[PDB]
C-alpha cells in the first residue's frame, strides 16, 4: 500500500488500513510540520507501532534533515515488538521500492542480555554478567593480558573481535531484531551488545527502552548528534512519571551497614595496601584533583569507569577540589566519620522528614565536609579505585551504592525528601531501619528531554485522562486529539461488576485480607468463567502480596476444586525466569485445545510489556481497583509534593493512576481489529471511575453497563460468546471501518480534508 | 439488500462420492445448558435429521458417528452407509447424559484410521461437534493434523457458540488451506443449518488429482414370499434384491453384496448426484417495474402478485421471482421451491 | 397507629364490566390480555415481551392465575411499596403493560401503576452527614421531608452537622430514605409519631438502615461469618433489603423451618449492631437453636434463649440475643426476668429485632412494646399471607416496605419439594363408618373415622412403595391412642404421641438416613415446634386441625427440603380422609387448598392391588367396627 499524506509516500505494510491510523496518520503530520508533542490516545487495539513506524519511516526518505530516530518503551519487550514489526518494514520497503530503505535500527538493553561468552552467560543477574565481562576487558584490568600474559585477567574474545574488526563501519544491511540480532552475532562471534552500544552515533532509528534515555547512570553515552535533530516517540508512555520516580530512590538496611562497614574497613586496607605497591600511583590521580575533575581520564575512556553517577549528565556537578581529602590515609578519616554518623542516622526514631540540604549541615557540623566537595565522591571513587588494581569486589559493592548516596544528598534538595523508617510496617518494630529516600518531583529528570529535544510524540492507548502529563512534568503539547475505536461489531465489553453471586459490593479497599463474606463471590465468579468462557483468561491483582493469601485460602476449601479440572492455570512468581516459564507454558496452552487461565500482578512484571491475542486471552478478570496505599508513609510524604507544588490532590492522583493501571492491563486482550474477548472489572467503586476509563474504553461503557450482576455478567459474556464468536464477515459493513485496499481511502479521505 | 446466492455455483465438480464422518460430544460442557432441553439431547435429534438427508442427498456414501466422553474418543458406528443402525446407536446415546471433556487429538487419531478403508473415490470429510472450550490431547495434535493434509483428508468442524483457533487452524489446514469451514451456532434452526450445509457437497476449490474409473453394479428385484430367505442376513426375508454377478441374494436396499464385493445402487445413488452436479441459476425476484409479467404464476398459479396503486404495498415487492435463462417468472414460495428439492424449471422444460 | 393499610390491599381490585368494561384497544395488536378490572395479565403465547411483561408484573403485582397458556393476576396492595422497590416505571410500567397485554390501562389501573411505579415505595427522606434530614431524594422528597409534622417540624434548621447526624440523627429517622440530598437535621423525641405520619397519608418509602453513621449504638461483639448456608430464597431476600449501599427493615415472609431466621442472622452481621430474634413461643427458642442454629456462625451462648423459665445472662450480653414474642410481653410471663428485659430494650437502642411467625401473638403487644422499647428498625418474617395481625397498625408499614414474599411455588418446585404430588386419599367405606356417621355427629367423631383399617391399609401402599423408591414416608395424625396401635402391626419403629425425643430423633436416625424404616406417624406434638423433617411422602389423617392459618404453616412446616430427585415425583403428599363420614367437608377444604396453594394435586384412590399388600389385619367389615368402638375411648 502507498498512500499519501500530502507529502509523505507511506509504504504501508498492512494490505488492509485502519482509520484510527489515518485519524493518527493525518494529525501526527501536522505534528511534524509545527513543533510539538502532542499527546495522541491512539487505540491500542489497533496496531499503533505499525502505522507510528511506517509513517515515520517514510519521514527520513522524504525529509533529509532528521537523519536520526529515537524509539523508547517501558520495557524491551515493547522494543523487540517494534523491532520484530519494523523488521519487515525495511525488507517491505525492498519489496515495493528495490534498494532505497538504507536504515540502521537495533535494540539497545545491556551486556547480560546480549552476552555470547559461555563462561559470562552462566550468571543470571545482569549486574553480575554485566561485571563479569567488564572485568574481563576493563580500562585498567585488559591491559593486563595484553602488555604481560597472566591467567588472572581473561578475555571476551568477542570485545576483542569487536574491538578488531566490528568498529569500522556499520552491520551489513539487516536491520536487526532482538531474536534477528541474537542468532546472526552467535555465528560470526560477536557479542550483540557492544554493536549497539556503539551503533549509537550511526544507527538512523535508534531503539532503546525509556531508562537509557532517563536513568542517569546509563544515559552517559547519550549522542547529541543523534539527540539534537532527531524525533523522540514513547511508546507506553503512560508509565513514564513512575519510572522517573525510581531514579532518584534509594532504600537502606541494618544488614546493608554491615557490608558498608566492610567495605569501608576492606577499602582501607585495599587502598593502604597498594600504597607499598606503587605509592607514586596513589599521588599522581592527586595532582589529577587539583588541575580539575579529571576529565582527561574519567570521560574519555573505552571501559574505565566503575562507579555510576546518579546526578544529571555532568551538568549538575561543579568541577572544583573535593576538599582536603586527597589523601589516601586522610580519605580513611573522614569515610569513618561519616560512616558513624549515618548509622545513629539509620537508627533513627521514626520516620522524620526534612530537607535533604539540613542533612548536609547537620553532617557538617559532626563531620564538616562541605556541600561542594561531598558532590565529587563519585568522580573521586574511581579516580582512586583505578590506582589500586583491585581484584576483589564482593564487599565492595556496597560502596558505589552509598557513594552513590552521597552524590545525591549534596546534589538534591528542596524537591525531595528524606525519610528514615526504623522498620517495615508490615514487619514492624524490629531492627530493620531503611534510609529511605525517594524522588517527589519526576519532572527533574524529564525537563532536559525536552530541553535539547526538537521533535517528540508521546502516544499510548491507556493514558486517561490525557491532561494531568503536561502539568505533571512541564512540557508543551500541542496537538490533543483523542482517538474512538469505531467498529461495525462491539468486540470488547468493559464491564463494571460491582455486585457478584451474593449481589454484595466487591473490592479489596476493606483490607488486604481474606474473609468468608468476600473471598467465597471472587472464587464463585473464578469457577462460574471457568465453566463457560473460552481459552485465554489474565487476572491482575492490585498486589502480589493480596494474592498469596488469595491462592492459598482457595486451596483451603473447594472452590477451585471444580477451577483445577475446567482450565490450564499457571501462576506469577517473584522469580522472573519461572514466571516466564509460566507464561511460555500459558500461550502455548491457550493456542492448544486445552483452555489456560494466567493470574498475574497489576503492579506486577506482566502488566508492563506482555501481549495477550485470542487465544491467550479472551475473559479477563480485575479484581478490584489496585490501590498502592498498602506501603508505609513513604508515599503518604511523597504525596504531599505533589498537592502543594501540583494542584493534583490524593483522590483524582490515586483513582486516575490506578484506571491507568487497570486500563494498562485491560487492552493487552485485544491485538487487532479482528480481535475481541470481555473485559470484565469487579469493584464498587468502577462505577465512579468510568470517568477515568479511556474515552474508546469509556464509550463502550455505557450506562446500562454499571453494576451488572457477575451472573448477568456470565449471560452477558454468554451473549458476547454467542454473538462474537460467530464468523460474521458480511464484507460489506467492513467498508465503513476497514476501508478495504487502496480503493475506501482514496475514494472516502478526499471528502475528509475539509 | 438481497439475500440469495451470489451468481451462481459453476457446475464443474462437487462431491458426491464421499464418507462423512460426524464427531459428537458427551461431556460435561454439554451438560451445561444452552439449548431448550439441554445441549447434547437437542444435536443428536438435529443430526438424526441430517443423517437421513445426508442419506437423502448423498445416498452413494457412507456414515459414521464419533462420540466424546470423559476425555475419551469413542465411536458408535463405523464408517457405513446404514440409516437406520446410526440413528439407533444416538437412541442409546440420546438415552444417556454427557459427562467429562471432549478429546480432539484422540478424535483426529480416530478420524485417520476411521477414514482409511473408505475408498480413494469418496471424498474424505471428518465433521466434528465441538462446543466445549478444551480439549484432551495425549500427545502433538499438531503432528496428526499435518497426517490428514498431506493423505487429503479434509475436515469441516461444526463449532457451538464459541470460537478456538486450533478448530480453525485445523479447518485451515486440512481444507487444501482454506479457511472456510469454521461456521459456529448459536440457536434451534442456527445449528440444523450448519448441518444441512454439511448435507450438500462442499467444494471450493478442486484441485487435479488422479482420477479412479472404478467398477459398480446395478441389483435386480425379487418377488418370492414362501421362498422368502436372502444370502446377506440369512434371514427370513419375504423381498429382497440380488446383484447381476454373484447371484447371491440380498434385501431391498443398495446393500452391497458380500460376494464379489461390487457396489451396488439402484436408482437414487445416480440421480440423486445429477441435481447436486449442475445447480440452475437462483430464481432472483424479477424488478416489480421491470416484471412485464400477467398476475399470475407460470409454474403454478398463485394470482397473488401485485397491490397495485396502494401506496406503501404497491411499491413493495412482487410475487415474481423470475429464473434467468428461463424467463419465467414464479410466486416467490413457488420459486423457492424450485430451487429446494428439484430444480425442475417449468418454462425451462417447456420449450 | 403507626401501620398503613396500604400494605396489605391485596385480595380487592379484581372486579370489571362487560358494558361497562372497555374493550382493549391493543387487543387487536398485542400478544397479552392484561385488564385492569380483573387485576389481570393473560399473557399469550404471541407476546413479543411476554417475559418482560411477566417481569414487569411480577415485581409489582401477584399472578393470581398460573395457565399453561394463559395467565391470571391477583390483587396486591402491597405490590406498590414492592413494586416502586423494583425501578418499574409510573408511566413506563403502563406504557408497555398497557401496549403489551390487550386489555386497555384503565384510570384506577393506570393510575395505581402511575403510582406504584413512583409514588407507590418511591418516597424521599433526606440525611446530612450520615444522618437523617428534613428533605428527600428528590425535589418532591424534599418537599415531603420538609412538609412531614415530625420531619419538617421537629427539624432544626441546620442543614447538617457531624454530631447531630453521627448522634441525632421526630426522632432519629434510621428508618429514612437515601440520605446524601437536601435535607436538615431532626430532634430526637417521637419517631413513634414519624410513622403515625407517613401511614396516614399513605406514603410507602424506600427506606435505608444507615448503622455505621449512628454513634449512639457502639459496635457489638458479633461474630461475623456467612459460613451459613444459602440458598436461592435467601439471598434475595438478602440482596433486596440490602440493595444499594445501605440496608433497611420490612416484611419478608419465609418458610419456617427452612433457615427462615439465616437471611436476619447474615443481614444481623452486616450491620452491627443490637439485634434481637423473637420467635414464636419459648420452647421454640431452644428447639429451634438446637435444631439449625448450631451450623449457624451465631453465637449460642451469647444468643440468650430467653424463656422465662431457664434463666440464662440478660441486659449484660453484648452482642445478639434470641427470644420470642411470648417472652417479650404476653400472658406467658413466667416471672418478672421478661419484664426486665423489656424494661433494659428501652435504655438499650436495639436497632434490629427478628420475627419469627409473629401470627401466632396478636399485635397488640407489637405496638406496646415498640413505643417503650425504642427500637430503630425491625424484621418480620412471617410466613403467612392473611393473618389477625392485620390490625390498624399494619406490621408492614410499622416495620418496613415487604422485600420478598414467601412464593412456595418457587421452593417447592426447585429440588427442595419439587414436584409436589398432593393426594386425598379416600378410603372405601363400610357399615360401620355409615353406621357411625348416622348416630352422632359430634366431634368426638374426629377418630372414629381416622381408624379405618383400609386408612392404615392404604398408609401401608405408602409404606412399602416408598420404602421400595427409597422416599420418605410421612404421617400426620393428632391422636395417640390410636396412632399408636397403628405401626405396631406392621412392626417398623415410629413416631407416635409422647414419644420419648431421644427415640424419635432415634426413630429419625433410620428414617431419613436409612431406608429400611422410613414412615414416620407424626403427632401433634410435631407443632409447635419441633424439628421439621425432610418430606418426600406426607400422610395427613387429621383434617380439621383448627384454624386454617394453623394449616397453611403446618403444609408449609413438614413438607420440607427433601435432597434427593430420584423418582420423577420427589415430594409425595396424601390425605388419608374416610369416605362418606365426617371428614367429606374438611377434607375438601384441603383439596381446594392446596391447589390455592399453587402445589400439584391428585387423587390416590385405587392403589396398585389394594387387597393383595402384607398385613391384612382388620380388612374384613367386622374387624373394623370392633375398632370404633375401642376409639370410643378416645
Ligand atoms: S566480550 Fe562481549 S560477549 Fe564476551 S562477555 Fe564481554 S560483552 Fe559479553
Ligand atoms: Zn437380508
Ligand atoms: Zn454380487
Ligand atoms: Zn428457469
Ligand atoms: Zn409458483
Amino acid at each position: 500500500m502507498k498512500f499519501y499524506i500530502d507529502d509523505l509516500p507511506v509504504l504501508f505494510p498492512y494490505p488492509k488500513i485502519y482509520p484510527e491510523q489515518y485519524n493518527y496518520m493525518c494529525d501526527i503530520k501536522k505534528t511534524l510540520d509545527v513543533g510539538g508533542n502532542s499527546i495522541l490516545e491512539m487505540p491500542s487495539g489497533t496496531g499503533k507501532t505499525v502505522s507510528l513506524l511506517s509513517l515515520t519511516i517514510a519521514y527520513q526518505m522524504h525529509y533529509p534533515e532528521h537523519r536520526k530516530i529515537i524509539y523508547c518503551s517501558r520495557t524491551m519487550s515493547e522494543i523487540e515488538k517494534a523491532l520484530v514489526e519494523l523488521e519487515n518494514l525495511m525488507d517491505y520497503r525492498t519489496k515495493e521500492l528495490g534498494y532505497q530503505e538504507d536504515f540502521r535500527g537495533l535494540g539497545l538493553t545491556s551486556r547480560k542480555n546480549l552476552c555470547l561468552h559461555p563462561e559470562v552467560s552462566k550468571e543470571r543477574k545482569g549486574t553480575v554478567v554485566d561485571e563479569k565481562c567488564r572485568r574481563m576487558t576493563n580500562g585498567q584490568a585488559k591491559r593486563k593480558l595484553e602488555e604481560d600474559p597472566e591467567a588472572n585477567v581473561e578475555l571476551c574474545e568477542y570485545h576483542e573481535n569487536l574491538y578488531n574488526i566490528e568498529v569500522e563501519d556499520y552491520l551489513p544491511k539487516g536491520v536487526f531484531s532482538f531474536e534477528k540480532l541474537l542468532k546472526y552475532c552467535e555465528e560470526k562471534t560477536l557479542c550483540p551488545y557492544f554493536i549497539v552500544r556503539r551503533m549509537i552515533s550511526l544507527c538512523n532509528i535508534i531503539i532503546y527502552s525509556y531508562h537509557y534515555l532517563l536513568d542517569p547512570k546509563i544515559a552517559e553515552r547519550v549522542s547529541n548528534e543523534v539527540s539534537k535533530d532527531s524525533i523522540v516517540i514513547f511508546d507506553e508512555a503512560h508509565n513514564i512519571d513512575n519510572v522517573c520516580i525510581e531514579s532518584l530512590s534509594l532504600d537502606l538496611t541494618t544488614d546493608a551497614l554491615r557490608r558498608a562497614t566492610r567495605g569501608a574497613n576492606a577499602l582501607d586496607e585495599r587502598i593502604s595496601e597498594v600504597r607499598k605497591v606503587d605509592s607514586q600511583k596513589l599521588q599522581d590521580e592527586y595532582e589529577k584533583l587539583v588541575q580539575g575533575l579529571h576529565s582527561a581520564d574519567i570521560l574519555t575512556d573505552q571501559e574505565e569507569p566503575f562507579v555510576e553517577t546518579p546526578v544529571l549528565p555532568q551538568d549538575l556537578l561543579t568541577e572544583a577540589i573535593p576538599g582536603n581529602i586527597r589523601r589516601a590515609e586522610h580519605f580513611v578519616s573522614f569515610l569513618k566519620r561519616l560512616i558513624e554518623y549515618l548509622k545513629t542516622r539509620m537508627k533513627v526514631l521514626h520516620v522524620i522528614s526534612e530537607t535533604p540540604k539540613s542533612f548536609l549541615q547537620h553532617l557538617k557540623q559532626l563531620t564538616f565536609i562541605e556541600r561542594k566537595p561531598l558532590r565529587f565522591c563519585s568522580e573521586r571513587l574511581s579516580l582512586l579505585v583505578r590506582t589500586l588494581e583491585v581484584t576483589e569486589v564482593e564487599d565492595f559493592t556496597a560502596l558505589k551504592d552509598i557513594a552513590t548516596f552521597a552524590t545525591l544528598i549534596s546534589t538534591y534538595e528542596e524537591g525531595f525528601l528524606l525519610i528514615i523508617e526504623p522498620y517495615e510496617i508490615e514487619n514492624a518494630a524490629v531492627p530493620n531501619p531503611i534510609m529511605r529516600f525517594t524522588c517527589l518531583d519526576a519532572s527533574i529528570a524529564i525537563k532536559p528531554v525536552f530541553e535539547r529535544f526538537s521533535s517528540v510524540i508521546i502516544t499510548s492507548g491507556t493514558i486517561s485522562p490525557l491532561d494531568m502529563y503536561p502539568r505533571m512534568l512541564n512540557f508543551k503539547t500541542v496537538l490533543q486529539k483523542s482517538y474512538a475505536m469505531t467498529l461495525a461489531k462491539k468486540s470488547f465489553l468493559p464491564m463494571i461488576i460491582t455486585k457478584g453471586s451474593d449481589q454484595v459490593a466487591i473490592s479489596s479497599r476493606f483490607e488486604i485480607r481474606n474473609d468468608p463474606s468476600i473471598v467465597r463471590n471472587y472464587g464463585s465468579m473464578l469457577v462460574e468463567f471457568a465453566k463457560i468462557t473460552p481459552d485465554g483468561m489474565v487476572v491482575f491483582f492490585p498486589s502480589y502480596l493480596y494474592m498469596e493469601s488469595i491462592v492459598s485460602m482457595w486451596q483451603t476449601m473447594g472452590i477451585l476444586d471444580e477451577v483445577w479440572k475446567h482450565k490450564l492455570i499457571l501462576v506469577e512468581t517473584p522469580d522472573a525466569q519461572e514466571t516466564s516459564l509460566a507464561l511460555e507454558t500459558y500461550r502455548k496452552a491457550c493456542s492448544n485445545g486445552r483452555g489456560a487461565i494466567l493470574l498475574s500482578v497489576a503492579r506486577g512484571k506482566v502488566s508492563e510489556g506482555i501481549d495477550f491475542d485470542h487465544q491467550y486471552g479472551r475473559t479477563v478478570l480485575m479484581i478490584g481497583i489496585p490501590f498502592q496505599y498498602t506501603e508505609s508513609r513513604i508515599l503518604k510524604a511523597r504525596l504531599e509534593f505533589m498537592r502543594e507544588n501540583y494542584r493534583i490532590r490524593e483522590n483524582d492522583f490515586l483513582s486516575f493512576d490506578a484506571m491507568r493501571h487497570a486500563a494498562q492491563c485491560l487492552g493487552r486482550v485485544l491485538r487487532g481489529k479482528d480481535d475481541y474477548g470481555v473485559m470484565v472489572l469487579a469493584d464498587r467503586r468502577f462505577s465512579r471511575k468510568r470517568s477515568q476509563l479511556p474515552k474508546w474504553i469509556a464509550q463502550g461503557l455505557s450506562d446500562a453497563d454499571l453494576n451488572l450482576s457477575t451472573d448477568m455478567a456470565i449471560s452477558n459474556t454468554k451473549q458476547f460468546l454467542r454473538t462474537m464468536a460467530q464468523p460474521t464477515d458480511p464484507k460489506d459493513q467492513e467498508g465503513v471501518s476497514v476501508w478495504s485496499y487502496e480503493d475506501l481511502i482514496k475514494h472516502q479521505n478526499s471528502r475528509k480534508d475539509q | 439488500k438481497k439475500r440469495t446466492a451470489k451468481k451462481n455455483i459453476t457446475p464443474y465438480q462437487r462431491g458426491i462420492i464421499r464418507s462423512l464422518i460426524l464427531t459428537l460430544d458427551c461431556s460435561e460442557a454439554m451438560l451445561e445448558k444452552d439449548l431448550r432441553p439441554n445441549r447434547h439431547a437437542m444435536i443428536i435429534q438435529y443430526a438424526i435429521d441430517f443423517v437421513h438427508e445426508f442419506f437423502d442427498q448423498n445416498p452413494i456414501s457412507q456414515m459414521g458417528i464419533i462420540i466424546m466422553r470423559n476425555g475419551l474418543a469413542q465411536l458408535v458406528s463405523q464408517v457405513s452407509g446404514n440409516p437406520q443402525d446410526h440413528i439407533d446407536a444416538l437412541k442409546s446415546i440420546r438415552k444417556q447424559e454427557p459427562k467429562g471433556n471432549p478429546s480432539l487429538q484422540n478424535a483426529l487419531e480416530m478420524a485417520r484410521g476411521l477414514l482409511l478403508p473408505v475408498p480413494a473415490h469418496c471424498t474424505r470429510e471428518v465433521l466434528i461437534v465441538f462446543g466445549s472450550l478444551s480439549t484432551t490431547d495425549p500427545g502433538d495434535i499438531h503432528q496428526t493434523i499435518d497426517s490428514l493434509v498431506s493423505e487429503k483428508i479434509r475436515v469441516k468442524v461444526l463449532g457451538l457458540s464459541a470460537q478456538v483457533a486450533i478448530c480453525k487452524e485445523l479447518c485451515k489446514a486440512t481444507n487444501y488451506g482454506d479457511e472456510s469451514f469454521y461456521k459456529i451456532l448459536l440457536d434451534e434452526t442456527h445449528l440444523k443449518e450448519l448441518f444441512n450445509e454439511a448435507v450438500t457437497p462442499l467444494p471450493v476449490n478442486k484441485i487435479n488429482k488422479g482420477f479412479t474409473l472404478v467398477k459398480m453394479g446395478f441389483p435386480t428385484r425379487i418377488f418370492e414370499d414362501t421362498p422368502t430367505f436372502c444370502s446377506c442376513h440369512s434371514k427370513l426375508v419375504y423381498g429382497g434384491y440380488f446383484c447381476p454377478n454373484c447371484h447371491s441374494k440380498v434385501c431391498s436396499l443398495p446393500t452391497v453384496c458380500p460376494c464379489c464385493d461390487l457396489m451396488l445402487i439402484l436408482s437414487t445413488h445416480l440421480a440423486r448426484s445429477y441435481h447436486h452436479l449442475m445447480p440452475l441459476k437462483t430464481f432472483a425476484e424479477v424488478p416489480t417495474t421491470e416484471k412485464f409479467r400477467s398476475e399470475d404464476c407460470f409454474s403454478c398459479q398463485s394470482r397473488f402478485p401485485x397491490x397495485x396503486x396502494x401506496x406503501x404495498x404497491x411499491x413493495x415487492x412482487x410475487s415474481r421471482y423470475r429464473c434467468e435463462d428461463c424467463k419465467q417468472e414464479f410466486c416467490v414460495d413457488c420459486d423457492v421451491f424450485i430451487h429446494e428439492i428439484l430444480h425442475n424449471c417449468p418454462g425451462c422444460e417447456s420449450k | 397507629p403507626a401501620d398503613f393499610v396500604p400494605d396489605s390491599v391485596s385480595g380487592m381490585f379484581r372486579s370489571h364490566d362487560f358494558s361497562y368494561l372497555r374493550l382493549r384497544p391493543d387487543h387487536a395488536s398485542r400478544p397479552l390480555w392484561i385488564s385492569p378490572s380483573d387485576g389481570r395479565i393473560i399473557l399469550e403465547s404471541f407476546s413479543p415481551l411476554a417475559e418482560q411483561a411477566q417481569d414487569f408484573l411480577v415485581t409489582i403485582a401477584e399472578p393470581i392465575s398460573r395457565p399453561s397458556h394463559i395467565h391470571e393476576y391477583k390483587i396486591t396492595a402491597y405490590s406498590l411499596y414492592a413494586a416502586v422497590s423494583v425501578g418499574l416505571e409510573t408511566d413506563d410500567i403502563i406504557s408497555v403493560l398497557d401496549r403489551l397485554s390487550k386489555v386497555p390501562v384503565a384510570e384506577s389501573i393506570i393510575n395505581f401503576i402511575k403510582g406504584a411505579t413512583i409514588s407507590y415505595g418511591k418516597v424521599k427522606l433526606v440525611i446530612k452527614h450520615n444522618r437523617y434530614f428534613v428533605e428527600t431524594t428528590q425535589a418532591d422528597i424534599l418537599q415531603m421531608l420538609l412538609n412531614d409534622s415530625v420531619i419538617g417540624p421537629l427539624r432544626i434548621d441546620s442543614d447538617h452537622q457531624v454530631q447531630p447526624p453521627e448522634d441525632v440523627l421526630e426522632r432519629e429517622e434510621e428508618d429514612d430514605d437515601i440520605d446524601a440530598v437536601h435535607s436538615f437535621e431532626i430532634a430526637n423525641e417521637s419517631v413513634e409519631v414519624v410513622k403515625k405520619r407517613c401511614q396516614e397519608i399513605d406514603y410507602p418509602v424506600l427506606e435505608e438502615y444507615d448503622f455505621r453513621n449512628d454513634h449512639r449504638n457502639p459496635d457489638l461483639d458479633i461474630d461475623l461469618k456467612p459460613s451459613t448456608q444459602i440458598r436461592p430464597y435467601q439471598e434475595k431476600s438478602l440482596s433486596k433489603m440490602f440493595g444499594n449501599g445501605r440496608a433497611r427493615s420490612g416484611i419478608i415472609v419465609l418458610p419456617c423451618g427452612a433457615g427462615k431466621t439465616l437471611v436476619g442472622i447474615t443481614a444481623a452481621c452486616t450491620i452491627k449492631k443490637s439485634v434481637i430474634v423473637l420467635c414464636t413461643s419459648s420452647v421454640s427458642v431452644m428447639q429451634w437453636r438446637q435444631q439449625f442454629l448450631q451450623w449457624c456462625t451465631l453465637q449460642p451462648e451469647n444468643c440468650a434463649v430467653f424463656t422465662s423459665d431457664n434463666k440464662e445472662m440478660f441486659q449484660t450480653e453484648s452482642g445478639l440475643v434470641v427470644s420470642t414474642y411470648s417472652m417479650v410481653a404476653n400472658t406467658r410471663n413466667r416471672s418478672h426476668d421478661s419484664q426486665k428485659v423489656m424494661d433494659f430494650l428501652t435504655g438499650r437502642e436495639w436497632g434490629f429485632i427478628i420475627l419469627d411467625e409473629v401470627h401466632v401473638v396478636p399485635a397488640a403487644m407489637f405496638r406496646r412494646v415498640v413505643s417503650t422499647i425504642a427500637a430503630h428498625a425491625k424484621l418480620g418474617l412471617t410466613a403467612t399471607l392473611v393473618r389477625e395481625d392485620d390490625k390498624i397498625g399494619d406490621l408492614n408499614f410499622l416495620i418496613g416496605p415487604k422485600l420478598y414474599e414467601a412464593n412456595w411455588m418457587e421452593l417447592s418446585q426447585k429440588g427442595h419439594i419439587a414436584n409436589v404430588q398432593c393426594a386425598e386419599v379416600w378410603c372405601p367405606m363400610t357399615a360401620e363408618f355409615y353406621q357411625e356417621y348416622l348416630r352422632e355427629t359430634a366431634r368426638k367423631r374426629m377418630l372414629l373415622y381416622i381408624m379405618n383399617p383400609t386408612k392404615f391399609q392404604a398408609c401401608q401402599f405408602l409404606i412399602q412403595y416408598h420404602e421400595r423408591r427409597g422416599d420418605k414416608i410421612i404421617v400426620f395424625s393428632d391422636n395417640v391412642y390410636a396412632l399408636q396401635e397403628y405401626a405396631l402391626k406392621m412392626g417398623k419403629p415410629f413416631i407416635y404421641g409422647s414419644t420419648p425425643q431421644q427415640e424419635r430423633m432415634n426413630i429419625l436416625q433410620n428414617f431419613q438416613y436409612n431406608d429400611q424404616i422410613n414412615t414416620i406417624f407424626l403427632s401433634k406434638v410435631g407443632d409447635t415446634s419441633i424439628d421439621l423433617p425432610e418430606a418426600t411422602c406426607l400422610i395427613q389423617i387429621s383434617s380439621h386441625y383448627g384454624s386454617r392459618r394453623q394449616e397453611a404453616q403446618r403444609l408449609g412446616r413438614i413438607l420440607r427440603a427433601k435432597r434427593r430427585n430420584d423418582e420423577g415425583f420427589n415430594a409425595f403428599f396424601y390425605s388419608l380422609v374416610s369416605k362418606d363420614t365426617q371428614e367429606m367437608y374438611y377434607s375438601t377444604k384441603r383439596q381446594a387448598f392446596l391447589v390455592d396453594q399453587g402445589y400439584a394435586f391428585k387423587v390416590i384412590t385405587h392403589l396398585h392391588g389394594m387387597e393383595n399388600i402384607p398385613n391384612l389385619a382388620y380388612a374384613s367389615p367386622r374387624e373394623r367396627r370392633e375398632l370404633l368402638q375401642e376409639v370410643l375411648l378416645k
